[PDB]
């Protein structure tokens, strides 16, 4: 039933607060936490994501967490930003520098306790709490460093409750930063033994389709995470809304992870069409599922056809027939078979949800566990070698006592999960 | 996973902590010597400026050994 959501760093706080904006618009929620919407299909699960509070104010279940208070402040002053508990505030003003050893071992060190207290309090008001969910970025330092040491912790008191995190990946066709591809990597480490399930959303993925689908000749990170919530929006519609799933993010994990370390989600949106011509057609369900499989809509930079899909969960939303729907779902399959593993039976399930994301009359929300991931592994491993062959840039972590060992095995468990996903890639019946 | 968390920060304060104490005490070494050494290079000097003044009262004695003849 309850979620409890924490938010960790600068992205991890962006997108975090872009998602409650949008959630909060599809369940009626005004930015005063007031409810003003007309279905009541939209408090079914209200409670799944909110605590209801005195005088019919709903606030959402969330955390928010950073090193610094800047983006404290941006929150804060912006759309919602009136809608989260006071409390659930916890920064500090050392900041992390872009360093994971800052924001794992040394400055997080002293932030962490106070954020153990807010989750702690959370938990304790969840009538049956399955579990949590992180939004942060992998190439900084708090939403890295401390967003990985914030789930080991959680993990160490809540050991079976379900762990779900949205991680965005660093790209150099996004980036400045050179020690990004280490932040990652020490990331990816903690995130293969400390998570049941990880949405992979890469940012050079999220680049490739403002730029070239989408056209946006200066794409900003608003547009970048305008993508990350409508997704992040698809892939809760069936915790957020009833209707012919009776499914929680522990059924989901059961059915999606069929090896304990391959846990690493594809995620994709449909529909992406630039503007505007374009933006006026009506939508039909077979172009909402061609889209929706299409390599180039994929939201981490990988070609799905290089590999094979062990398991997938697709949502539609909006008015359309069930009928269409299967009937072009099974289309693809059949069609197109051997990107499907045959050593697990009918692996790709449909939901559907009446009610669409706001501004569209459909949509489709796709998740894919594909052994194709492994290219963002080594895109990053590629990166993390190249410096770490000369022990570049190293002293910027030693500095804060951290050891050459442990990146080398960082570097190891990274390899060995692209070692797994490709043995599955060539696995047969 | 907790022990090394607590053993990463106290290296971290240990490597600044051994930073401190070695340039607090090459500095102070470095004081001491040149101390030491400016002050031996005056003594030096200073010890050969009365050299000569011995010498200078010795040509006076000789004077006036000289005197008595
Ligand atoms: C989505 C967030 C983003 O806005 C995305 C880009 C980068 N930054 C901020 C804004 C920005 C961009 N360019 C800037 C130049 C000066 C100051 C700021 C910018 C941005 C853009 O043009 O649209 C707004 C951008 C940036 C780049 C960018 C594209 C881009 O917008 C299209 N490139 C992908 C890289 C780049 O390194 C590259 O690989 O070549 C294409 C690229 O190189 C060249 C020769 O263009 C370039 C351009 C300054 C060079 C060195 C540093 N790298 C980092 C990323 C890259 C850039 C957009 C963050
Ligand atoms: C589905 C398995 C795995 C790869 C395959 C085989 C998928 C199959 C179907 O996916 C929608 C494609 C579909 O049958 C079509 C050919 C009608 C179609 O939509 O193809 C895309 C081109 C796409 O480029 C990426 C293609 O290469 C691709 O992705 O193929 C536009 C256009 O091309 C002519 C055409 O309208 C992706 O999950
Ligand atoms: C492609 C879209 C709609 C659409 C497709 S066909 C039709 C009748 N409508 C939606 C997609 C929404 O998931 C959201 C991500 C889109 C990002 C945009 C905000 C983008 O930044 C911007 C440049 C746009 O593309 C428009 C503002 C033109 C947007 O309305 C169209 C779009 O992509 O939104
Ligand atoms: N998609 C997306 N990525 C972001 C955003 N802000 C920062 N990033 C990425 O996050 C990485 C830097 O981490 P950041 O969150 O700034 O650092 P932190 O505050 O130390 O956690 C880089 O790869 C950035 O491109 C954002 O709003 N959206
Ligand atoms: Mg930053």
């Amino acid at each position: 039933r309850e979620i409890v959501h924490i938010q960790a760093g600068q992205c991890g706080n962006q997108i975090g607060a872009k998602f409650w904006e949008v959630i909060s618009d599809e369940h009626g929620i005004d930015p005063t936490g007031s409810y003003h919407g007309d279905s009541d299909l939209q408090l079914e699960r209200i409670n799944v994501y909110y605590n209801e509070a005195t005088g019919n104010k709903y606030v959402p279940r969330a955390i928010l967490v950073d090193l610094e208070p800047g983006t404290m402040d941006s929150v804060r002053s912006g759309p919602f930003g009136q809608i989260f508990r006071p409390d659930n505030f916890v920064f500090g003003q050392s900041g992390a520098g872009n360093n994971w050893a800052k924001g794992h071992y040394t400055e997080g060190a002293e932030l962490v306790d106070s954020v153990l207290d807010v989750v702690r309090k959370e938990s304790e008001s969840c009538d049956c709490l399955q579990g949590f969910q992180l939004t942060h970025s992998l190439g900084g330092g708090t939403g890295s460093g401390m967003g990985t040491l914030l789930i080991s912790k959680i993990r160490e008191e809540y050991p079976d409750r379900i762990m779900n995190t949205f991680s965005v990946m660093p790209s150099p066709k996004v980036s400045d930063t050179v020690v990004e591809p280490y932040n990652a990597t020490l990331s990816v480490h903690q995130l293969v033994e400390n998570t049941d399930e990880t949405y992979c959303i890469d940012n050079e993925a999220l680049y490739d389709i403002c730029f070239r689908t989408l056209k946006l000749t200066t794409p900003t990170y608003g547009d970048l995470n305008h993508l990350v919530s409508a997704t992040m929006s698809g892939v809760t519609t069936c915790l957020r809304f009833p209707g012919q799933l009776n499914a929680d993010l522990r059924k989901l994990a059961v059915n999606m992870v069929p090896f304990p370390r391959l846990h690493f989600f594809m995620p994709g949106f449909a529909p992406l069409t630039s503007r505007g011509s374009q933006q006026y057609r009506a939508l039909t369900v077979p172009e909402l599922t061609q889209q929706m499989f299409d390599s180039k809509n994929m939201m981490a930079a990988c070609d799905p056809r290089h590999g094979r899909y062990l398991t997938v969960a697709a949502i539609f939303r909006g008015r359309m027939s069930m009928k269409e729907v299967d009937e072009q779902m099974l289309n693809v399959q059949n069609k197109n078979s051997s990107y499907f593993v045959e050593w697990i039976p009918n692996n790709v399930k449909t939901a559907v949800c009446d009610i669409p994301p706001r501004g569209l009359k459909m949509s489709a929300t796709f998740i894919g566990n594909s052994t194709a991931i492994q290219e963002l592994f080594k895109r990053i491993s590629e990166q993390f070698t190249a410096m770490f062959r000369r022990k570049a840039f190293l002293h910027w972590y030693t500095g804060e006592g951290m050891d050459e060992m442990e990146f080398t095995e960082a570097e190891s468990n990274m390899n060995d999960l692209v070692s797994e996903y490709q043995q599955y890639q060539d696995a047969t019946a | 996973k907790r022990e090394h968390e607590r053993e990463v920060i106290q290296k971290a304060i240990e490597e600044n902590n051994n930073f401190i104490k070695m340039a607090k005490e090459k500095l102070a070494q470095k004081m001491e010597s040149n101390k030491e050494n400016r002050e031996a290079h005056l003594a030096a000097m200073l010890e050969r400026l009365q050299e000569k003044d011995k010498h200078a009262e010795e040509v006076r004695k000789n004077k006036e050994l000289k005197e008595e003849a």
